[PDB]
């Protein structure tokens, strides 16, 4: 879900560091538009080098803690359906 | 709604149907176009089995092929816009990486030409420096 | 990330036809059925020739993340089906 932030301020640093572009053109290598601008992008951008170490563990967790559900989960849909069966006699009625 | 495509080919196939109302070779627009053909008629298929292997009926009017053309104009609209947008923007700005790093790229070579006539400015002259102790600490005799 | 696009930007006209498909005739069929017709919709738009993404999954293309998670919020099963019928119930054309 955090991932959102990761595209807009991701996306905003773009828009900056093109309006930054349009100041420079003349003391290029002496501004701080076209050189803090680009240092914040690079830093921040090196997230998904450095976050996504832990990324690894919930892409996994997820799978492994479902696989130890499933078999419990699936008993349900079977449990459930048997009275789905029994409305064979119009008494036993169950919604799900 | 733009459905033509340069690089296309029409793969035999397609070739082969179009023919056994589609210019001699098979274009894009006939490609996507034919295709919505295929794609609603499979629905005729797939309430046919359902009825058969389940227990369910339906029905696919014209009504449907309208709600489904209507549907892919809308869409191809929407995320094509979205899409060009997010290029226009990609484009715009990668034209300014390519041309400041040359603006850069060549500029630090002119301060490298600076730094060459030093050398010659600065080891040259500090040459005389040499000549000063080899003269003045000679001629202190 | 412009090369990502090119790709991305080349496939829509295939993603945009099956997903229109999706919201015309699958919404009736169940699971079983509603898997086979994609199936053969994409072995046709290959057969033809036409681009589209292999994993095409419609409920995303379709809706950004944040949208789906309000939909659970909102009293709403958290399984593959349900969330393709929120599509469905959303970008629908005609009175679901």
């Amino acid at each position: 879900k955090i991932q959102g932030e990761f595209q807009v301020k991701l996306r905003i640093l773009e828009k900056s560091l093109l309006n930054a572009l349009s100041q420079a053109s003349g003391n290029i290598l002496d501004d701080d538009s076209v050189i803090s601008t680009l240092e914040t992008l690079k830093k921040e951008t090196t997230e998904i080098a450095l976050k996504v170490e832990e990324t690894e563990t919930v892409m996994q967790e997820i799978s492994e803690v479902s696989a130890l559900y499933n078999p419990m989960a699936l008993s349900c849909s079977r449990v459930y359906f048997a009275m789905e069966e029994l409305s064979q006699f119009h008494l036993y009625q169950f919604s799900l | 709604l733009d459905l033509e495509n340069p690089q296309y080919i029409a793969p035999p196939v397609f070739i082969q149907e179009a023919e056994i109302l589609m210019a001699i070779p098979p274009s894009h627009r006939d490609a996507v176009v034919s295709s919505l053909v295929y794609i609603h008629q499979t629905i005729g298929e797939a309430n046919i089995r359902l009825l058969k292997r389940q227990g369910r009926q339906n029905y696919v009017t014209p009504r449907h092929y309208l709600d489904f053309i209507n549907q892919v104009v809308l869409l191809i609209n929407e995320k094509r816009d979205q899409l060009e947008e997010e290029q226009l923007h990609l484009n715009i700005g990668l034209k300014k990486l390519r041309d400041t790093e040359a603006q850069v790229k060549d500029l630090q070579v002119s301060l490298a030409q600076k730094n060459r006539e030093l050398d010659v400015k600065n080891e040259q002259a500090n040459q005389k420096l040499k000549q000063m102790v080899q003269d003045q600490q000679a001629a202190e005799i | 990330q412009s090369e990502n696009f090119n790709t991305q930007m080349s496939t829509v006209v295939g993603d945009v036809v099956l997903a229109s498909a999706f919201l015309a005739y699958i919404g009736f069929f169940d699971q079983n059925f509603r898997t086979d017709l994609m199936r053969k919709w994409m072995i046709r738009l290959d057969s033809v020739g036409i681009k589209f993404k292999s994993d095409l999954s419609v409920p995303s293309f379709l809706s950004k993340p944040e949208e789906r998670l309000n939909w659970h919020a909102n009293s709403l099963p958290s399984d593959e089906l349900c969330i393709e019928n929120a599509i469905m119930l959303k970008r629908f054309n005609r009175y679901p």
